[PDB]
């Protein structure tokens, strides 16, 4: 998930 | 951690966490391209802004994702509406991208959403919303919109305390504080409405960056 | 414009629509019938809702065009918050009618209906946790009617009435022994729920318009094409 | 306009 990476 | 903050500490935290105003790069395809490109770049900043929202970091990774997936279009819209306050009848997507309703006719079904967005801006203009109130409303959207599908509610209560505190500084009476609070929160009901209408209109256009496609398929 | 907060409440309570019954037959099983039960029920309530709206303070002062507009926008929201309210004392269940109590498993009888069911249940659980009062309920429901379609001279009149309802809500909370901080918080919590009710309605309109193409009463079709 | 008729009644 792209959203997972950006949140981390 | 965020519950120990003061009302002024809450405001200053939200103000300093504000994302930047990005710039944009005629026809229907070109206009749709500019908006979605601008929206995608803006999403990256929104995510970093979310982590700076008091209490949001205390949430698990799964819950953070869910809240963002649910409210991302609402957050974009209220930001657009906020930027367009000093431009009646116009929507300031970017400093180099100011559009009216007739330009919204370039895309089919876009004029209806344009009218609603313009109506919200004049409503904010009539009331006239303060920046301190705006950042409170936007953070409320992030925490509330997906809370259904203890901590979040306590943080929500604190933002309410902050909103009342701000209105008390402005010299509003107790009765005026209740009413203005209610007026602001009822607007969120329509921001939700615009988001849902904009959500289905965007899904039809899809049938876009992979990030946007992740956000869209989350509601599908 | 001139009514005590106590006078506002009593007027709304007296204007409350009755609880209608379904045509649900326990001898019967289907997806078509179960949908027909809800839509038929959601057709007979509308007649009562229309007459209920006329008794909502300030609604009669609006033009016919404005009255039609507010109802076309909020009719499903008003139905939903009523359902949610009736289902408060029935955990994990939706009380569409006294003879029609459904859970999320029975919502699986219709495709895509389980999502709306869970949201309605969560809303009902919210009112239960907050211990929502009937006086607060009739205020919220009247707010929905006047607010949902106000943006989309008579504008600030509605806002003035809406401000009066806000004062009424605060007046109720103050009588319950809530502090000023608690009044503001509870007021905020109740109004944030309206955002969710709007969301459920929008999804409800989608699923309902989808069923129309699949192939509902004539009155319900007017609301859908609106 | 069924809604209009019921409102007028
Ligand atoms: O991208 S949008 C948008 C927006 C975009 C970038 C932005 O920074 C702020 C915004 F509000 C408001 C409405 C949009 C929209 C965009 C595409 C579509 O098919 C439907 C829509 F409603
Ligand atoms: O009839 S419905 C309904 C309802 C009906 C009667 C009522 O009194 C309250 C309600 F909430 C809530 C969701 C309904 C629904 C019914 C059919 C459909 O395709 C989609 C829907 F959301």
């Amino acid at each position: 998930k792209i959203l997972h990476r950006l949140l981390q | 951690l965020a519950l120990s903050l003061t009302a002024d500490q809450m405001v200053s935290a939200l103000l300093d966490a504000e994302p930047p105003i990005l710039y944009s790069e005629f026809s229907e395809a070109s206009m749709m391209g500019l908006l979605t490109n601008l929206a995608d770049r803006e999403l990256v900043h929104m995510i970093n802004w979310a982590k700076r929202v008091p209490g949001f970091v205390d949430l698990t990774l799964h819950d953070q994702v869910h809240l963002l997936e649910c409210a991302w279009l609402e957050i974009l819209m209220i930001g657009l509406v906020w930027r367009s306050m000093e431009h009646p009848g116009k929507l300031l997507f970017a400093p180099n991208l100011l559009l009216d309703r007739n330009q919204g006719k370039c895309v089919e079904g876009m004029v209806e959403i344009f009218d609603m967005l313009l109506a919200t801006s004049s409503r904010f203009r009539m009331m006239n919303l303060q920046g301190e109130e705006f950042v409170c409303l936007k953070s409320i959207i992030l925490l509330n919109s997906g809370v259904y599908t203890d901590h979040i509610h306590r943080v929500l209560d604190k933002i309410t305390d902050t909103l009342i505190h701000l209105m008390a500084k402005a010299g509003l009476t107790l009765q005026q504080q209740h009413q203005r609070l209610a007026q602001l929160l009822l607007i969120l009901s329509h921001i939700r409405h615009m988001s849902n209408k904009g959500m289905e209109h965007l899904y039809s256009m899809k049938c876009l960056s992979d990030l946007l496609l992740e956000m869209l398929d989350a509601h599908r």
